[PDB]
């Protein structure tokens, strides 16, 4: 009953689902890692979203534009649901104008240098004859969720508005493990990962990603005193 | 509140007022249930408070006649055959007959089948009667509920208290940003919300012309158009959001009486009171400790339990002794920072976000040279401002208030504006929160199942399922088998089968639970609606066989047990829990009882003139009462000095308070406490 | 025989009970020699007379009825029934 | 009176006070939390309230 | 520890943040530091940080019922907007969280921060005033996580199994850790019983006797344990030195624990101790797998049997009232004791049917909360249920809340519940009324005095002797008996004396006479105490909140009134009879007493009742009228038989109870004396007050009945 | 189905009792 | 994504074999995340040596008592299971005790061969009677964590051979929990308390360290992968 190095495989189910099998790991040591694994996924893993929004016949949220049938409450609502990447770490704004009749999609939006978004079907709004919608998209980068920042702490004016920023780009994270229980000299755990993205980033980086901040916060360990 | 309090309140039958009764006149007889009240008033909607039996609600079928009284359907049984004849009784003509209970087994042409049956006679009296003496019956098993009370689904299975209590804080409930209809219903959500009057209903048929955020307009067959204009973030009375939003598109062909768009609370023309959320009874480390709530950070992160509400704040200018009060930007004494937010005018610009002690209207108002204190007119002469006889009285942000202004309205004498006598302008500022939930704000479900919220974990601490879905809410055990509300167990079974969906075995035939179901029932699609009519509905058999063919997941995994619990591995650990547990989903709504307007504290502050004690109530910026059992208390623990100390500088001693602050403010011992001012008026009275 | 006193446990209630003869009487003890420190910090950058300072080692910013109550937990004042 | 006429009957009370011309001695607990003196109960007591506390005579350098 | 707001924090302490603020020169002066307290500038988060430091605050939950009701906290800065509370002051402040708000009020003075400190302290109040027994104990997920794992499961994993064949024993740990990583593999269960050798901790005080005995155990001496993992970490919670306890904890072994805790270790122990028993409740009831489901309902196999059969008897009944031969006053209560014992059948079929695996039999038998009666009501059936007349309705709600009451049954259920509901408000007014009568009748009786040096006292039963020879313990002990002081020594049949006067009957102290054979002790009683205002501290006797004796100054009168006056929510005798007690009126009971002692003479016809006594001494006949309506007590007579029914012939003493029902206090007291009128008030209020599970210490009422005798009236001038 | 009048969603209803005069 | 500064890994030293170990402040909430894999990383990845098997001379099959001593079969298993060994050796390696006469035995009176030591000498295991003598054999492996002693039933040879419970793992008990710590105005920072007791086999301080560098090779594991960012 003697040491043999771990390894870990990947599997990949779809273009954002991955399995990730880790083995062998010591008797009750999987369900610890999975969960930490799973603890550093969905809360520390670096995205970019959406800070605040700007349209032009609106000044705050409670109101409507005209020639489109959602509100700008509701505009915001489905504009949560935007998937985004950045590399430029700094704000950057993201343009959208469009004129009725029709529907304005997550690919009508003119994204900058730097900035990418990944799901052009989704729905925004839907214009008649006499709408016109013209939208400017303020996109940082950042980890977690914040929410949207006041007008009294920024400098934003007044026809800016703020919307929450839900930065995380993983998905759905779960594990299982395999214990070995036959009464012998050889008892082994094997880990099993799932990690599932918003297409943003692939589960493999989400993982590195959240590898790098376990090996860098275990570090703190190792150091004597 | 929320258009069910509105439609409950439209139906309300209350025994207080002129020609009724005093309520110090009211003993525990005209209070409690009558025999009589069977299909007339609810005996389940009522308050609980002081006004407890004195206001009830009229029950679902009932109708007035011209006389007065209340009369109730049923349906006429000639000769131990029931007909779908139909006539409406009075209280001393349904004395007059017997009746049998809506559920009574019946042939297919109209004949009881047991002889004997439950039935109904004059002073209340239930018994077994032949098949021959039934002269009626009831029309519905909800016949006697009133609206509210026949929306609690699995009604049979609660107690009268509970059930009082899930009736009444349904009407409490907060329109959320979005709506979601119940996955577990009644059937009774469709007509509650149309009926109450908060959606649009298309008059006459016809196709969609031209659909905005703003109207609907509908060009009818006969070749007339009708346009519906929607009411958009109204002010909803008691500070809620009234909210309404188009349904149909554009060229869609709709019937007459149709819902064509919905408002608050409403979810494709059903009341929509609250979220369907992935609710486990388990306790979890005394975060959720009698009555105490987890919630998951998603519903704050996705917006499922956030509201709007809107406060009206108001001021005016008028006519003084020494002058007039005028609006304007111009406030002595002010940076050019706190009038950044205001117009030309000295108004809050639409769009500025407002904190507490934030300017909304700048109203000054000239003060004369004789009210100056020595100090103040020292003050004026170390400055050399002059010409500023006016002092300021602008219309601030009270504390706790916090939002978007989105309307002004302005009214001027000067603009032919019809004000009262002396008043020469008024302002009126709309102010418009984005409340999440919060820790301490109040939840609640229909079965009368409340608390505040205790804690709001992180996502990834919450006991997640074997696919990693983590769970929304975590409900104490301990607080479910003593109120006698099994309903919100049984609706937690069942929704988790709507949320899933099931699949009856159709070979060898149908199995012998579902023999009573209907053939609809037998396949379920995930996030299917479904209906439990009050006193009707799902049986435990029948649940209890669809617990067993609930659909896998997209893996292919069934998640919960044919007992309705499932395997959770706790989120904080990894180690699974060792025990399964009940895992499903229930309606839960979100109570007008929020921290934000509960919270309240005070130094300092205004003072009563005639007794000189701190003011009363949050709005006053008051202070708390220490009342005389709190006395007692003090006495009981031997602390004089706090006693005297909260009884005399921190109450009602003139000068000793201004001397505890300064001895605050200067580091220095609090004084000695001198005379209360309201002995001196006590002496000056009995003088 | 006991875990260590965390916050405002600290001295333990038990010890103070030991130099007073009841809770009412700790009450005004602690109070009068908290008063007495008080003065000391308000009256050492002027005037003589000044109360006696803190007898023990006073923390950072330690509130003077904590000084007050470790003084007495330590056997360093007296009283006059 | 005091104590009497703040329990319950406040007028019969009052009329028999003045008829009777009782004075009271304000020596009470709820007299004294009428008038805002410290309860004689507790610390307010006089052998807990007349008290003065001395160091002992050892004391620091400085 | 309390939790508030830093919002509410920085208002409530605003002027010390400003003068703060002023000093760390982050304001100019101190109108800039109002101003930034008001606008609240980023630094102020910093310092309000350094200004709670230690300032107690005072938390309060309207009604004020009893003196905790208002409890001093040290304040933590939490965000949010809500106050978090400690859930051991839950029971206190009668406190759930369902949207219910708390008041908190700063002391200024330091006195008052003293008073908050030291008198007012949560953690130096963990016993109730009232009856001495703690309140800040494991109550509701608490004791539910502590019963689970100091439970023994015969079937479970890694128990121990004796030596048999070629393996030897199996089951037995060097060292706790060495379970505690068993378990962690998953080869031994908490719950399973094995063999551990323990080191640190007190082998109970029988066995410690066998393996040391001469010298205490030691922290490092070894011994063996038949326990389980689960037992051993719970006795690791209590202190070092207290002996181990193998037993199941339930809630009465926890406040037996806790009880005795309170009694011999000093205070701050005590409350650690219970925070650790927090702690290690709320983690084991997480993983108690305590959990409601359908499933876990489970419904009386005999249902339709029971049922049939008590509908044969009823069938039998209303075929019995067909013929006339029962009255219809009659008929409903043969019903009513038909259904009666109907439901008392389906409630034992649950029992004997349920698991005690089951989770919703483990909340009720572990002391968690909930009767089996809402059991039985749950899964069996609701029963006979009340319309607003009063009498139970002659047709019972056979469904129950499992199989769905029909629409008649709820109809007829929902008439109990509003009127429940409804007279709840009324009883809580009269309750707060008499509550406030009190304590403006007892407010200004303080403790002044030491020792009023009276030897009178009052003959305590401490305990019955049964004719067998064996000595059966009195119900009152507790109540009468417990937290007194001695006022006479108490002598056995040997010339020692085994407690001396003045000494706090404590709980072996009771034992040393209950083991001596004496069955009476006289006691100091505020009673007796013989001082001009208020009363001395050696007739009142040990603080049953303190558990010491009680401190001169304490008003005790105030709370006295509110240890009444805080449990006369719940009643039914009742409340009226309670009122009846201390406004001393003439009762409804109106039973007559014995002026004289003698021979009975029962002159009893039908028309009317008339009882003369001849006097045993002297004296003429006294002759008596009464109604027929009344009965006899069965009175003690000499013949130590005290289910003799009065007859005549009978030698009754004086100032003996005639009559069932109410003797008249006003009569008792031109009979007896005021000391034997004012037993009777106590012990009369008291019995009240025990037929409705709560114990009020007879101290209490004897402060009040103290007030009641306090003057005499004028015969001449 | 449940309330097949007006054109509301199909919410299915668990009814063994049919409703002889509407609401 | 963002920098977050500033966590310490601080020691408090009970006894000379166990400390208490606070590390602050973390983010919240990574004290939860890491606490119980540090925990069951000490508990179960330290390698270590410990008896797997005894076989005691006279008892054959009653495994009941053991002639000439006063402890039983039982009680000489248990002291023998706390006996504390090291080994540099990872093949297994037979140790012999014998001791004739009145009087007791030690860890002491152990001959430990070469490659392996005894960090417990005077660690009572036997009273030896008048007359009376004990010899006893003992195998000795090295491994992780603790593995009971069913598994270690082929390791005995048929002839009175017993298998015992090994306790590989150097420390003995851990603990942690985790509580609120404000650095700057928000009182959601995590402060992790890590309680570990071990043998004198190793100190406490050494133990996390290999705890530490275990999971630090464990995680990069999955930090190979791509090698994104993340704030420090």
């Amino acid at each position: 009953l003697i040491s043999q190095r771990p390894t870990l495989s990947e599997d990949v189910l779809t273009d954002n689902r991955s399995q990730f099998v880790i083995e062998p790991l010591e008797p009750g040591f999987g369900y610890t890692l999975g969960n930490s694994l799973r603890r550093t996924l969905l809360s520390s893993i670096p995205g970019a979203a959406v800070t605040s929004i700007r349209i032009d016949g609106v000044l705050h949220e409670f109101t409507t534009v005209p020639g489109v049938k959602e509100d700008v409450t509701e505009i915001i609502l489905n504009l949560k649901s935007l998937v985004v990447s950045s590399e430029e770490d700094e704000p950057v704004t993201m343009y959208l104008r469009k004129q009725g009749p029709g529907e304005v999609t997550a690919g009508d939006i003119v994204p900058p240098a730097g900035v990418t978004v990944h799901n052009p079907g989704m729905h925004i709004a839907t214009l008649n004859d006499k709408g016109k919608l013209e939208v400017e998209l303020v996109v940082e980068r950042g980890r977690g969720y914040v929410p949207a920042v006041q007008n009294r702490a920024s400098g934003a004016e007044i026809g800016r508005i703020p919307v929450d920023s839900i930065y995380s780009p993983v998905l759905k994270v779960t594990y299982k493990v395999d214990a070995t229980r036959v009464e012998q000299r050889t008892d082994f755990d094997k880990l099993i990962l799932d990690v599932e993205t918003k297409n943003s980033i692939s589960p493999r980086d989400a993982l590195a990603s959240a590898g790098k901040t376990l090996v860098e916060l275990f570090g703190l360990a190792r150091e004597l005193n | 509140n929320n258009p069910l309090s509105g439609l409950t309140h439209k139906r309300r039958l209350s025994a207080l007022g002129p020609g009724g009764l005093s309520r110090e006149r009211a003993g525990l007889e005209v209070r409690d249930v009558h025999p009589s009240h069977y299909g007339r008033m609810c005996p389940i909607e009522t308050p609980e408070g002081p006004n407890i039996g004195l206001i009830g609600s009229l029950s679902v079928y009932a109708r007035v006649n011209p006389f007065g009284f209340i009369e109730t359907p049923y349906r006429k049984v000639v000769d131990g055959v029931v007909s779908d004849e139909i006539v409406y009784l009075t209280a001393d003509e349904e004395d007059r007959h017997v009746v049998a209970q809506a559920n009574s087994p019946i042939d297919a042409d109209g004949r009881f089948v047991e002889p004997r049956v439950l039935v109904r006679r004059k002073a209340g009296e239930v018994e077994y009667v032949p098949s021959s003496e039934v002269d009626y019956m009831d029309v519905s098993p909800r016949q006697m509920v009133s609206v509210a009370t026949a929306m609690i689904p699995f009604l049979e299975h609660d107690d009268a208290n509970r059930a009082l209590m899930g009736a009444n804080m349904q009407r409490q409930a907060v329109p959320l940003v979005r709506s979601e209809a119940p996955l577990v219903g009644t059937g009774m959500e469709l007509r509650a919300a149309i009926d109450a009057g908060d959606v649009v209903v298309a008059e006459e048929s016809g196709v969609i012309e031209e659909v905005s955020a703003d109207y609907i307009t509908v060009m009818h067959d006969n070749g007339t158009r009708r346009t519906y204009r929607m009411r958009k973030f109204a002010r909803s009375n008691h500070g809620t959001c009234a909210n309404q939003c188009p349904i149909v598109d554009a060229g869609d062909r709709v019937e007459a009486g149709q819902v064509i768009a919905d408002g608050p609370c409403t979810d494709d023309g059903e009341m929509a009171l609250g979220k369907n959320l992935l609710v486990a009874i388990m306790p979890w480390e005394g975060h959720n400790y009698e009555d105490a709530i987890i919630l998951s950070n998603r519903l704050v992160e996705e917006d499922v339990l956030t509201s709007i509400h809107i406060e009206e704040h108001e001021i005016d200018a008028r006519d003084t002794k020494l002058g007039a009060e005028e609006i304007t930007r111009d406030i002595p004494n002010i940076s050019d920072e706190v009038l950044a937010d205001l117009d030309e005018r000295g108004i809050v610009r639409i769009g500025a976000e407002v904190r507490d002690g934030d300017i909304l209207v700048g109203k000054v108002t000239p003060k004369g040279e004789t009210e100056l204190t020595p100090e103040e007119r020292l003050l004026r002469a170390i400055f050399g401002e002059k010409a500023r006889e006016v002092r300021d009285t602008s219309l601030k942000v009270p504390h706790g208030e916090s939002g978007k202004v989105i309307g002004i309205r302005v009214f001027s004498r000067e603009d032919e504006d019809e004000l009262p006598a002396g008043v020469n302008e008024l302002v009126r500022v709309y102010v418009a929160q984005k409340r999440k939930i919060s820790d301490g704000d109040k939840l609640a479900g229909r079965h009368g199942n409340k608390g505040v919220i205790g804690k709001i974990l992180p996502v990834e601490d919450m006991p997640f399922l074997a696919d990693g879905t983590p769970v929304d809410i975590i409900l104490n055990t301990h607080g479910v088998p003593r109120r006698m509300n099994i309903g919100q167990i049984l609706e937690t079974h069942l929704g988790w089968c709507a949320h899933s969906g099931w699949k009856v075995d159709a070979a060898k035939g149908v199995p012998d639970w579902a023999a009573r179901l209907p053939d609809e029932l037998l396949e379920a699609q995930p996030n299917a609606i479904v209906s439990t009519p009050v006193f009707d509905g799902a049986q435990e058999a029948e649940l209890q066989g669809l617990l067993s063919c609930t659909l896998p997941n997209r893996d292919g995994d069934v998640l919960v047990d044919a007992d309705g619990k499932a395997m959770l591995f706790d989120g904080r650990s990894g180690e699974p829990f060792p025990y399964p547990v009940t895992v499903g989903y229930m309606y839960i709504m979100k109570l007008h009882h929020l921290v934000d307007d509960k919270i309240h504290a005070r130094s300092t502050g205004p003072y009563s003139m005639i007794t000189q004690q701190p003011l009363g109530g949050k709005a006053q910026f008051g202070g708390q009462r220490f009342g005389e059992m709190e006395c007692w208390a003090m006495q009981a623990y031997g602390a004089a000095y706090t006693l005297q100390e909260l009884l005399t500088i921190k109450s009602d001693d003139t000068v000793g308070r201004v001397k505890v602050y300064e001895a605050i403010v200067k580091g220095e011992n609090i004084p000695e406490p001198g005379i209360p001012e309201s002995f001196k008026v006590l002496l000056k009275e009995l003088q | 025989g006991y875990d260590t006193p965390l916050g405002i446990t600290n001295p333990p209630i038990d010890e103070l009970l030991d130099r007073v003869s009841s809770k009412y009487a700790l009450v005004i003890y602690a109070a009068k020699r908290a008063r007495q420190i008080n003065d000391y910090y308000n009256q050492l950058g002027e005037g003589i007379l000044e109360y006696v300072g803190p007898l023990v080692e006073p923390g950072l910013q330690e509130k003077p009825l904590s000084i007050a109550l470790r003084e007495i937990h330590a056997d360093l004042l007296e009283h006059t029934e | 009176w005091l104590s009497a006429a703040s329990f319950q009957e406040t007028t019969r009370v009052l009329t028999d006070a003045a008829i009777n011309c009782r004075s009271d001695k304000l020596n009470g607990l709820k007299e004294n939390v009428i008038i805002g003196k410290l309860i004689p109960a507790g610390t307010g007591i006089n052998r807990y309230r007349n008290i003065a506390v001395q160091p002992t005579e050892e004391a620091r350098a400085a | 520890q309390c939790g508030l707001p830093k919002l509410m924090a920085l208002e409530l302490f605003k002027p010390f943040v400003m003068k703060r603020l002023v000093d760390l020169n982050h304001a100019q002066n101190i109108k800039s530091a109002k101003r930034m307290v008001e606008r609240q500038r980023p630094q102020v988060w910093d310092v309000l940080e350094e200004v709670i430091a230690e300032h107690p605050v005072l938390l309060n939950r309207a009604p004020t019922l009893h003196r905790l009701g208002i409890q001093a906290f040290e304040p933590m800065l939490v965000e949010g907007k809500a106050i978090q509370l400690h859930p051991l002051v839950c029971e206190a402040f009668n406190a759930d969280f369902d949207g219910d708000q708390m008041a908190v009020h700063l002391p200024l003075s330091a006195e008052a921060q003293a008073e908050a400190r030291i008198l007012m302290l949560s953690s130096n109040n963990i016993l109730s005033p009232a009856s001495g027994r703690p309140l800040a104990m494991p109550r509701l997920d608490m004791v539910t996580g502590l019963y689970y794992l100091t439970t023994e499961v015969p079937g479970d994993t890694g128990e121990y199994q004796p030596a048999s064949g070629d393996h030897p024993e199996t089951g037995v740990y060097s060292s706790p850790a060495e379970a505690i990583m068993a378990a962690d593999r998953g080869v031994l269960s908490v719950r399973a019983k094995i063999k551990v050798r323990l080191t640190q901790l007190r082998p109970p005080v029988e066995i410690e006797a066998e393996l040391f005995g001469h010298s205490g155990w030691q922290p490092g001496d070894a011994w063996m344990a038949e326990t389980t993992l689960g037992r051993v970490m719970f006795n690791e919670l209590l202190p070092l030195g207290y002996p181990f306890v193998n037993k199941q904890m339930h809630k009465k072994v926890q406040a037996a624990i806790i009880n005795d805790l309170a009694e011999r270790y000093p205070m701050i122990v005590v409350a650690q101790t219970v925070d650790k028993l927090k702690d290690a409740g709320f983690y084991w009831a997480t993983r108690s797998g305590v959990t409601v489901s359908m499933a876990d309902v489970l419904v009386p196999p005999r249902k339709k049997e029971i049922l049939d059969h008590y509908e044969e008897r009823a069938d039998k009944v209303e075929k019995q009232f067909q013929r006339g031969a029962l009255n219809h006053d009659e008929r409903n209560e043969a019903l009513v004791e038909i259904w009666k014992e109907a439901t008392d059948e389906v409630g034992q079929a649950l029992r004997e049917h349920y698991p005690d695996d089951n989770p919703i039999i483990t909340i009720v038998d572990s002391g968690a909360t909930g009767n089996f009666t809402q059991t039985r009501t749950l899964a069996g059936m609701k029963g006979l249920v009340t319309n607003p007349k009063g009498e139970f309705i002659p047709r019972p709600v056979k469904s129950s809340f499992r199989e769905g009451l029909t629409v008649l049954e709820y109809f007829i259920n929902t008439h109990g519940a509003r009127k429940g509901l409804a007279d709840t408000a009324l009883r809580t007014a009269d309750s707060g009324y008499l509550t406030r009568r009190l304590v403006d009748v007892s407010q200004d009786v303080i403790v002044r005095e030491h020792d009023c040096q009276t030897e009178r006292g009052i003959v305590v039963e401490l305990a019955e002797r049964a004719p067998d020879g064996t000595l059966i313990r009195d119900p009152y002990i507790e109540t009468s008996a417990y937290a007194r002081t001695l006022g006479t020594d108490a002598v056995d049949e040997a010339g020692n004396v085994i407690v001396e006067r003045g000494q706090d009957l404590g709980d072996p102290e009771i034992d040393a006479l209950l083991a001596a054979g004496i069955t009476q002790v006289k006691v100091r009683s505020v009673l007796t105490c013989a001082t001009s205002t208020g009363v001395c501290a050696t007739c009142y006797g040990r603080s049953m909140a303190t558990g010491k004796l009680v401190d001169i100054g304490e008003a005790v009168g105030i709370v006295a009134a509110q240890s009444i006056g805080e449990p006369g929510t719940q009643l039914t005798g009742g409340l009226p009879r309670v009122q009846e007690l201390f406004e001393a009126r003439v009762p409804r009971g109106k039973a007559p007493i014995a002026d004289v002692t003698g021979r009975v003479r029962l002159e009893d016809g039908e028309r009317f009742y008339k009882i003369t006594i001849v006097p045993d001494d002297g004296g003429e006949e006294v002759v008596y009228d009464k109604i027929s309506k009344r009965q006899r007590l069965r009175v003690f007579k000499h013949e130590d038989g005290s289910e003799r029914v009065l007859s005549d012939g009978d030698h009754v003493e004086v100032g003996q109870q005639l009559m069932e029902g109410s003797a008249d206090p006003h009569e008792v007291l031109r009979v007896q004396g005021p000391r034997e009128v004012q037993i009777h008030l106590v012990r009369e209020v008291q019995e009240v007050y025990r037929a409705q599970g709560v114990s009020i210490h007879d101290k209490h009422i004897e402060v009040i009945v103290r007030q009641m005798l306090r003057r005499v009236t004028i015969i001449d001038s | 189905s449940n309330n097949s009048v007006p054109g509301a969603p199909n919410r299915v209803s668990f009814a063994k009792l049919r409703e002889p005069l509407e609401v």
